[PDB]
Formats: C-alpha cells, structure tokens, sequence
C-alpha cells in the first residue's frame, strides 16, 4: 500500500519474498563418439609424405 | 399484420371476458469477479524482468 498506516479490511499483497533457484541443464546421450582412439591406438602411423 | 380500428364517434368496444397472463423477464445482476497480478502475468518467475 506504500503507507505506514493500514485501515481495516482485506488487501491483496504483491510478492516480496525471495527464493533461490538452481540451474539444471539437460542434453541428450553422448553417442556416435569420435574414433580418435583409432588415430591413437594405431599399430603403424601415417607416412611423412602421404 | 395490417390492422384498422373501426373508429366512429358513437361506438365503443368493451371486453366481456379476461385472461391472466404470467410472463417471464430475465435480468442480469452481477458478473464474474476477476483479479490480476503484475509480475506473475507479465514476466513470471523472472527476477531480472521483475
Ligand atoms: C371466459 O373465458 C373463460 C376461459 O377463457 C371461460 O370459462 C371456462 O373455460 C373453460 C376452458 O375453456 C371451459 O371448460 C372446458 O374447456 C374444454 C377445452 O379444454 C381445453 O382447453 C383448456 C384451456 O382452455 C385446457 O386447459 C384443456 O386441457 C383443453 O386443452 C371444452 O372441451 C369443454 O367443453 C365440454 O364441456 C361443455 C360444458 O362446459 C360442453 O358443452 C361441451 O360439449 C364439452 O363437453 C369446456 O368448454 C369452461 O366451460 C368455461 N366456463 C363456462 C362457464 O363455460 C368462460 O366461459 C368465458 N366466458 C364467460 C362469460 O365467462
Ligand atoms: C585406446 O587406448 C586407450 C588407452 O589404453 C584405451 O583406454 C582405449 O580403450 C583404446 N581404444 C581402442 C578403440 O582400443
């Protein structure tokens, strides 16, 4: 009511209570993974000039 | 429907019988009472918009 004196009756009050919120991020399943291990666990490596 | 009252300056028409008619009248009185909130309608669960 923006006042220090409240008369008799029933009043509707705006929200002044503060609650804390967290952050939830959901993303799909990790799949079709990079075959970089095939780059890494190769028995022989690529040649210098090819 | 077209009507023509048989008017002359010595003739009158007097009813000899009656009827009792109970008719219906419908009147609105009040309507729906509604109430609104600022932050819940406009922004809604948003601190920076509030
Ligand atoms: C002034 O007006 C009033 C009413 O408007 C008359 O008073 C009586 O009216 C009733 C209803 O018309 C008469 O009763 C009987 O009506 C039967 C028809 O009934 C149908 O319609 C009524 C509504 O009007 C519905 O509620 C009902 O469900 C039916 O759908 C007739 O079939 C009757 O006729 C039988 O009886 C007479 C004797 O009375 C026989 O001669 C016939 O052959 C038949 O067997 C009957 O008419 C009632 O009779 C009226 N009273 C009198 C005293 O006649 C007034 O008559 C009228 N005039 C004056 C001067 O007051
Ligand atoms: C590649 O080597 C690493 C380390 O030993 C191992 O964890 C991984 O499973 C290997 N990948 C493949 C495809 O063999």
């Amino acid at each position: 009511l923006k006042s220090f004196t409240v008369e008799k009756g029933i009043y509707q009050t705006s929200n002044f209570r503060v609650q804390p919120t967290e952050s939830i991020v959901r993303f799909p399943n990790i799949t079709n993974l990079c075959p970089f291990d095939e780059v890494f666990n190769a028995t022989r490596f690529a040649s210098v000039y090819a | 429907a077209e009507n023509s009252v048989a008017y002359s300056n010595n003739s009158i028409a007097i009813p000899t019988n009656f009827t009792i008619s109970v008719t219906t009248e419908i009147l609105p009185v009040s309507m729906t009472k509604t109430s609104v909130d600022c932050t819940m309608y406009i922004c809604g669960d948003s601190t920076e918009c509030s």
